[PDB]
């Protein structure tokens, strides 16, 4: 049993195994990403609406100073197939779904976490820099909870699968 | 003295400052207690987008003022 470049043994055991689930390359990724880690189906569209949605009904919050853009003009371009998803539509959706969403950042070696004090359950998301892939546990699993025995070890082979994709020319 | 930093996400980040530091030197904060990149980092306060090169006092960043924090991580 060799691993691979994108994959990662959970723990001193390594019993367990963190690999990437690759979504596909398109405008859309962060949605694909964030879609096949919570529902394990596509979705993109229903992304999208929802984040505009959240936008339009809550400009106070979304205003134009936190968007760069006025909040309305936000709300369109977003429902653009074109339009990078980032950490705007990571927080919203992650409040809209229930469910802590963690990105992995390749190029700093850190965890960006959202809304990890709300939800226990949470998503690992793989960022090289202009890319998001899924974070999968033997193969299936994407779905963790931050107190499961396992979360640290979980959290720790993260880090250190983004420190070696890092080294080995993987991010942008 | 004391600036708090929101995220978009509802928590607060406490940060201890001088009216002395630059808008760099405090998402260089953000990073020590966060792990944020700095250039993954923009800092709103009073509507207005905050600038690299200039400091808290230029923008009358005082007791308790509330800098808001967005993240970029577009992809």
């Amino acid at each position: 049993r060799v691993l691979k470049s994108t994959e990662m043994s959970i723990g001193g055991s390594g019993e367990n195994v963190l690999s990437v689930h690759p979504v596909l390359d398109d405008n859309s990724c962060l949605f694909h990403a964030i879609a096949y880690g919570i529902f394990k189906q596509d979705s993109v569209r229903d992304l999208r609406e929802m984040v505009s949605k959240e936008v339009l009904n809550n400009p106070v919050k979304f205003n134009d100073a936190i968007l760069d853009k006025p909040n309305k003009d936000y709300a369109q371009w977003i429902l653009k197939m074109e339009s990078w998803g980032g950490a705007i539509e990571i927080g919203i959706i992650s409040d809209a779904l229930a469910v802590a969403i963690y990105v992995v950042d390749i190029d700093a070696v850190k965890i960006e976490k959202f809304n990890e004090d709300k939800f226990d359950n949470y998503i690992l998301i793989l960022f090289n820099g202009i890319h998001y892939d899924s974070l999968t546990m033997n193969e299936f699993k994407t779905v963790f909870n931050k107190n499961q025995p396992e979360s640290d070890d979980v959290l720790t082979a993260a880090l250190q699968l983004a420190s070696n994709l890092k080294q080995t020319g993987y991010s942008f | 003295m004391q600036i708090f930093v929101k995220t978009l996400t509802g928590k607060t980040i406490t940060l201890e400052v001088e009216p002395s530091d630059t808008i760099e030197n405090v998402k260089a904060k953000i990073q020590d207690k966060e792990g944020i990149p700095p250039d993954q980092q923009r800092l709103i306060f009073a509507g207005k987008q905050l600038e690299d090169g200039r400091t808290l006092s230029d923008y009358n960043i005082q007791k308790e003022s509330t800098l808001h924090l967005v993240l970029r991580l577009r992809g």
